């Protein structure tokens, strides 16, 4: 993953933060901050990524409002001529991570994640956005 | 499906049960200056911390669960 | 005040007005203060007072003629109210910092005294 960020001059790789069949995500520094990439890997360029790109540039415009809701700022079609890639700001954790990580969460902080959660699912829905991997 | 509710009306039924009041009227609302796009540096987070210290324990102690 | 309104410590020579049987006090505003700011009564004495020393380090213009019939009236404004205001006043005195003869003010500085719209970091 990391090789792929050679041909990004704004984003320096630091380290990969998992690699699956559809998407390869590492963590990358930019002039903004930390930023995780994900890469999907282009094998067929005759898939219709154009299509998708729009896609997610609506969801930027759609999700830009949203305060509980981070969606992909920037989407480089042809970023290398092997890879598509996607760019977002980096979060200190994930819940995944965060649930280990002290101090753990007390049932007031457990709560308040609970209805950030929520929050974030109702602003979504009244900006027309859904998430569909929740 | 038919029995997923949308997400305002499950803060609207947990709201004093599950969620303490003070998650909506003073947490959320003060909590989301700090997640705003205008960065506020550690320096001026503790400075608006401290200026509001009175108003968050007013706010969070009451006069007096809290 | 260790430090003057513009944050120069104090230097020099200063008379400072002792309140009658009370502790000094160290409170930020002190109800002791011992330098009368201008911003309450001026009292004539301390006008005077400050204005002499002025005079006498050389930072006000010096008229012989003047200067006698002057001092002498500030000789006449003093006896008169040293009489009515029996208060005392302790002298106080700052050390000097000087190198190569030049001298040095020390003024409050931290130790660490020398973006808000982003792109991606949300
Ligand atoms: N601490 C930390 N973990 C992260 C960050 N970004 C992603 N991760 C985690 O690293 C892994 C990346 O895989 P993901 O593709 O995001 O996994 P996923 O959320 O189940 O799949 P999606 O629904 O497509 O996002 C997950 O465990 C994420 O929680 C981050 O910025 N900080």
């Amino acid at each position: 993953v990391e090789s792929y960020f050679s041909d990004i001059h704004d984003f320096e790789y630091d380290k990969s933060l998992g690699s699956t069949r559809f998407f390869k995500v590492a963590r990358a520094k930019h002039r903004e901050g930390l930023v995780v990439v994900k890469v999907f890997a282009i094998q067929d360029p005759t898939l219709p990524l154009t299509s998708y790109k729009q896609e997610l540039e609506e969801l930027k415009i759609r999700l830009n409002s949203a305060q509980n809701c981070l969606p992909f700022q920037k989407a480089s079609e042809k970023a290398s001529e092997k890879a598509a890639m996607l760019f977002r700001q980096y979060v200190r954790d994930n819940l995944y991570d965060r649930i280990s990580t002290r101090p753990f969460l007390n049932n007031i902080e457990k709560r308040w994640i609970a209805f950030q959660i929520l929050t974030a699912v109702d602003q979504a829905h009244k900006s027309g956005v859904r998430h569909g991997d929740i | 499906p038919d029995k997923r509710l949308e997400a305002e009306d499950y803060l609207k039924q947990q709201r004093g049960n599950a969620f303490p009041e003070i998650f909506y009227t003073f947490l959320q609302p003060y909590m989301a200056q700090f997640a705003k796009e205008t960065f506020l540096s550690a320096d001026e987070r503790i400075l608006v911390i401290r200026k509001d210290l009175g108003n968050i324990i007013h706010n969070l102690c009451g006069h007096d669960p809290k | 005040s260790l430090f003057g309104k513009y944050g120069m410590f104090r230097q020099g020579m200063h008379d400072l007005k002792v309140w009658p049987n009370v502790e000094a006090d160290g409170s930020e505003p002190t109800k002791t203060p011992g330098r009368t700011s201008s911003t309450l009564s001026e009292d004539q004495m301390s006008r005077l007072a400050k204005l002499t020393k002025a005079h006498r380090q050389g930072h006000m213009v010096k008229v012989d003629w003047l200067d006698r019939l002057t001092f002498r009236e500030i000789e006449m404004i003093n006896e008169s109210e040293k009489r009515s205001s029996n208060f005392m006043y302790l002298m106080v005195e700052f050390r000097c910092v000087k190198c190569d003869d030049k001298e040095y003010g020390i003024v409050y500085y931290e130790k660490d005294g020398d973006l808000t719209s982003f792109e991606l970091v949300k």
